[PDB]
RNA sequence: UUUGGAGAGUUUGAUCCUGGCUCAGGACGAACGCUGGCGGCGUGCUUAACACAUGCAAGUCGAACGGAAAGGCCCUUUCGGGGGUACUCGAGUGGCGAACGGGUGAGUAACACGUGGGUGAUCUGCCCUGCACUUUGGGAUAAGCCUGGGAAACUGGGUCUAAUACCGAAUACACCCUGCUGGUCGCAUGGCCUGGUAGGGGAAAGCUUUUGCGGUGUGGGAUGGGCCCGCGGCCUAUCAGCUUGUUGGUGGGGUGAUGGCCUACCAAGGCGACGACGGGUAGCCGGCCUGAGAGGGUGACCGGCCACACUGGGACUGAGAUACGGCCCAGACUCCUACGGGAGGCAGCAGUGGGGAAUAUUGCACAAUGGGCGCAAGCCUGAUGCAGCGACGCCGCGUGAGGGAUGACGGCCUUCGGGUUGUAAACCUCUUUCAGCACAGACGAAGCGCAAGUGACGGUAUGUGCAGAAGAAGGACCGGCCAACUACGUGCCAGCAGCCGCGGUAAUACGUAGGGUCCGAGCGUUGUCCGGAAUUACUGGGCGUAAAGAGCUCGUAGGUGGUUUGUCGCGUUGUUCGUGAAAACUCA
């Protein structure tokens, strides 16, 4: 660049990005884990990785790194698809 | 700008004469030229732009300005002429003018250009200022001693003085009742042909 | 961020203001949500005609005022009005209408004696 | 209850009609030619979204942090300099801004725009206001120090340091998700009662002594948006079929949010003569110009919306991104290279080249207004305010005013007398605007600052005085439209001309002189638009022979609809509310 504030944004924002990401992809891991466990079959090891991941969307919608609805959205997808197993 | 050129030819080229005291066209009648007393084809447009000259050239105004004080007559209620010849009655030059002051438009022009007058405590140097309705207009204390005024106040008797107006002070202080209507404008012409003129 | 804001009008050395509610992000001469007051600064008193129920509207949802509408708020005692400070003041003084053109016709009338 | 339309010439031996062509008017972001004094207020790449040298255009915060490179203060002192703090601050971390502002109109015929609505389908940093909190613990790292690689850009490592940086956990019971359940609204999904109940969850940041600043969650508000829809605004059928995620549905995904937005499956639909799909053109609007109006044309300044930022694509960050002055890739172009690799983006301001008929200064200042940051002082602001240039436009003013003849001279005609140029001029008088000279001298600033001052514009505007008409008028036209006419020279040549047409030795049409006329620091020309043109006629035309009835029928869509009763109140009409931004236009 040619300015020093886009100099330091540059920097920033590479770390903001690798912060977003290792924690978009530990949630995307959690509900592949427990889309795992579902189209298996069990039942309260679902239970249990879906407290865990719905803990974990609060938890990055709380950091920014995701809108509360966007989480609102996943855990609930979640939750039905645990009820209807 | 303005006319800075003879005064007499243009009263002659429009018949009208608006000052007076020459005797080449009051002995011979012709307008300006070596054609004079020549042949004339009687248009209705050569009528028009002769009404809409003698006033250009009885004030000082130009087509420029004139076709300003047209649209102002046109778009503001009554009568588009009498509305006009209002318009360039109720002007500084022409004021003063008919109050005595000067005994001459080009004079009247001259004296509020070089600011020999004064309207209601500012200084005025335009002659296209537009009086109205109560105003005050003084002369300031070099030029009530100055010789044209000193012209004026001795001669104030030649020329009467309209109804809207009056003089007020030996200073030659100067009132406006109103503005005049066109029983109170007194100007040899009529003021139907320029605004068909400007209809044209 | 909504904020009372001058746009300037007028011509080039006649700095005639319109006291405005507008978004920060806006521009001076731009879109305003509201027009509540105006500031004619070439006046000896300097007119500072305003809105106050919509000043007070806009202030009391939270409408940060620039530096120099602030004054002119705190001259109309619609900032202290607003706050509660000294009640309101009640600074502001007015253009005292010069003497009608009839009265000095009329008077000149008289001196023509 | 108010309003506002002018025609003329030209077809013929002549007439009337039709009908076209032309002209008179107005306007311009204009250009050109001749000319050119002053100011004021505006305005200025309409073409190459062509390429760009150079300088500025977005920084700020030490009251977030470690620190101390430059100043400051104090210790020290070989006067070489060395130490400390914390005023101050380079660089650095961090926060906020950088998405606004500014530019251009390439693309776009589209929910892009305008207008009106919907959002029970939604987001919203900062700001305001309520409620509850601000608990606890830890791990690094930049910077610094020691290095390494590289030509450079830049970059790897070790070591070390802090935080409002980062990361865990607790609490939150307002919030999120799920299950069950009540009431209510209903416009159906569904929404509201912060419904209730059960379960599982979600955070925080501290700093400073001072007019103190902050942080988190949540409720509400405000603002700014997003998405959807009705209606509206170009040409083209010598472009008639288009569509296969295309139309719909289910389950998932995705989003901030609804939705083929995406995907698997399913059904086979959806759009089209009321013009689909294509082709061309183009940013849209308020507005502007014209016009009697309807309408036509236009989209410059100014203001709003959109789109774009070398081309194309892409996401990241973030409340928010077409991310101009940010990132990645590819490409073209330019530049550096040690040939290994690298650096760039004026359609920001100013400016250069180029293209062009043609469009400005590489200016001053943040004084004001607006914005960003900061508690604040303050810093930044080519936004902006001003200046500069250019008659580009609009407006205003001046270049003199009164008097002055048998009317000078001179010039041009002359029927030889004289007439005119021409009250013009000379000369007497007056006046000094404007310009010039000297002095003063602003408003813009109840502002900013709690420092003592602060105005770029500007010693400008403007007031005072000083001298004297003293320094200041051109341009077009004169056959008709279209006022204004003669002489001389050239006679089908030279030329003119917008149309009719004029010039073929006696030219009011050419050229020049006089003189007149129209304007006047402008005047003319060209170009473009409207008018005139009732010449696409809705207002407002017509079709026997003027151009115009299909060769005639049948009949689809469509348009249209005899008498009558009742109803709906869609059209229609009345009234009211909201909106119709500001500016504009108009009235005052």
């Amino acid at each position: 660049a040619n300015i020093k504030s886009q100099i330091k944004r540059i920097r920033t924002n590479e770390r903001r990005r690798l912060r977003n990401q290792s924690v978009k992809s530990s949630l995307r891991t959690a509900i592949r884990g427990f889309r795992e466990a579902v189209d298996a079959g069990d039942k309260d090891k679902a239970s249990e990785l879906l407290h865990a991941t719905s803990r974990k969307l609060d938890k990055a919608a709380s950091k920014g790194v995701i809108h509360p609805n966007q989480a609102a959205n996943k855990k609930s997808a979640l939750a039905l698809a645990l009820n209807k197993l | 700008a303005r006319y800075t050129g003879p005064a007499t030819r243009k009263s002659r080229r429009l018949g009208v004469d608006l000052v007076g005291g020459d005797q080449s066209f009051e002995k011979r009648p012709y307008p300006p030229g070596q054609h004079g007393r020549a042949r004339i084809k009687e248009s209705e447009y050569r009528q028009q732009l002769q009404e809409k000259q003698k006033a250009r050239f009885s004030y000082g105004v130009m087509e420029k300005q004139f076709r300003r004080y047209y649209e102002e007559a046109n778009r503001q209620p009554g009568k588009t002429g009498d509305n006009l010849l209002r318009i360039l009655e109720s002007r500084l030059d022409n004021v003063v003018y008919r109050a005595g002051l000067a005994r001459t438009r080009r004079m009247a022009r001259q004296l509020v250009s070089h600011g020999h007058f004064l309207v209601n405590g500012v200084k005025v140097d335009i002659p296209s200022y537009r009086v109205s309705q109560y105003d005050i207009i003084d002369v300031k204390e070099k030029s009530l001693n100055t010789l044209p005024f000193q012209i004026a106040r001795e001669t104030a008797g030649e020329r009467p003085i309209p109804s809207w107006l009056q003089v007020v002070g030996e200073r030659q202080r100067i009132l406006v009742h109103q503005l005049p209507e066109r029983a109170q404008i007194d100007v040899p012409l009529t003021e139907q042909l320029i605004v068909e003129l400007y209809s044209k | 961020a909504v904020k009372i804001k001058l746009t300037r009008l007028g011509k080039i050395r006649n700095p005639q203001y319109r006291i405005i509610v507008a978004d920060a992000r806006t521009r001076r001469d731009g879109r305003a949500i509201e027009v509540i007051g105006r500031y004619h600064p070439k006046e000896e008193p300097s007119l500072i005609q305003i809105d106050s129920e919509r000043a007070q509207y806009w202030l009391g949802v939270g409408a940060q005022p620039t530096e120099p509408v602030l004054a002119l708020l705190k001259i109309t005692g619609d900032w202290q009005k607003f706050k509660g400070l000294p009640g309101a003041e009640g600074t502001l003084k007015v253009k005292e209408p010069k003497p009608s053109k009839l009265d000095l016709f009329n008077a000149a009338l008289a001196e023509a004696e």
